[PDB]
């Protein structure tokens, strides 16, 4: 799965 | 609401006592209670309503998932009903969640942000929690056009209005491309945001200070891994 | 309860996706509304039952242990009662959950218990789910005489009826031994219960098969790994 | 914190 934003 | 009769600063820092102890499910209870006072939030404000849900959104997500997979691979002997149910009664939950966060976005708090910096990041918002409903849909069209259309208002404010380092630009951008290539079905255009994405940042290092370069630099690493998995 | 009309063994069934989706919370809702069917369970299912309560407990102690330690220090600026409540909410939820899972030991679990293996596993987990009671109690008294009361009738049976290595007498011993050293300010006798469990342990290694001497190999880890930090 | 049984 790509990698979306993270916090 | 149920927090209708705490003050929005206890909410807040109980927000924080949740997020150290890794309740996020109380943590976004309290953030929907500040948000529902009225109030404007401020950017840590934001980022606390933002981890809260993400991280409750993503625990249904990782579920949904597996139990997608287990129903997949009965549809390839006869269990009965049990693992659809099972799966609908994740998808329903994380449906709702979804639809809580975008109710806060529509009412009220796209109407009330005109700085590109509120703007932004709640756009940017709603096309993440209408992205995370196309991912259980099969309405769908409609569903992604939703998605498609927050982003699309949200990039064009953020190319207008923020630098190519800005970290809500970057992580707009990066979600967008996410979008393209796993939900929209366009692994190209993807592929060319985050590329474009990436080589402006790069050239807009050189006015940051050290700690903004950190916080610039992290996001755009996600930005390659993205592009190293997809060519 | 909401779980009456689903079938029992589809209450086992969604108890397993549950596990496999990290969704705890649904995974011990599904095995109490089976034990609530009446019947007994067998050791497939007490485990289920067990390993759901734990981590739904386990996160629960883990959000208290932060909160309790915030409150402590602000307790060493004036911050107002919000450390304070939010402490006291999540307490009330785990009391919750532990009442929940003696509720069930009582009705009717622990009495329909007649062989070793289901009466120990179940006397056991009374022991435990006091244990946790006693660790946020400051009523506490009794609530630490009710968690030793259990785990000693749980070994005197399991000291009768099982061999030295038997995972659940095993286990028994090593949670007896943290009750002593944490709970009851008996550091000595947890170390001796410790020491004499492991020792008559590895004493009958030698009658186990390969898979049976990993089981038990395993958890008598535990009660060095025990040993080595008390001593 | 000492260890207890695991799962
Ligand atoms: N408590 C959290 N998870 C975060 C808090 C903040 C913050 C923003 C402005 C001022 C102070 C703090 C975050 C910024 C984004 N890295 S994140
Ligand atoms: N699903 C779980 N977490 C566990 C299932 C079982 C089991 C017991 C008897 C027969 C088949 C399976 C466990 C035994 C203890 N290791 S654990
Ligand atoms: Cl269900
Ligand atoms: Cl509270």
């Amino acid at each position: 799965r790509s990698l979306s934003e993270r916090l | 609401g149920a927090m209708g009769s705490m003050e929005r600063a206890s909410l807040i820092q109980k927000a924080k006592l949740a997020e150290q102890a890794e309740r996020y499910e109380d943590m976004a209870a309290f953030m929907k209670g500040a948000v529902e006072k009225g109030e404007e939030l401020s950017c840590e404000e934001r980022n606390l309503l933002s981890v809260a849900y993400k991280n409750v959104v993503g625990g249904q997500r990782a579920a949904w998932r597996v139990l997608s997979s287990i129903e997949q691979k009965s549809n390839e002997e006869e269990k009965g009903p049990e693992v659809r149910e099972y799966r609908e009664k994740v998808e329903t939950e994380l449906q709702g969640v979804c639809d809580t966060v975008l109710g806060l976005l529509d009412s009220h708090l796209i109407k009330e942000a005109g700085d590109a910096e509120s703007r932004v990041f709640y756009l940017k918002m709603k096309g993440d929690y209408y992205r995370y409903l196309a991912e259980v849909a099969t309405d769908k069209k409609r569903i992604i056009d939703s998605a498609r259309s927050a982003y699309q208002e949200a990039m064009d404010i953020s190319k207008k209005e923020m630098p190519p380092t800005n970290p809500i630009r970057l992580g707009l951008a990066l979600n967008f491309s996410v979008f393209h290539y796993e939900i929209a079905n366009s692994p190209e255009e993807a592929i060319s945001l985050a590329k474009t994405t990436f080589d402006e940042a790069m050239a807009d290092l050189h006015t940051l200070s050290e700690d903004s370069y950190k916080d610039s630099t992290l996001i755009m690493q996600l930005l390659r891994d993205n592009l190293t998995l997809w060519t």
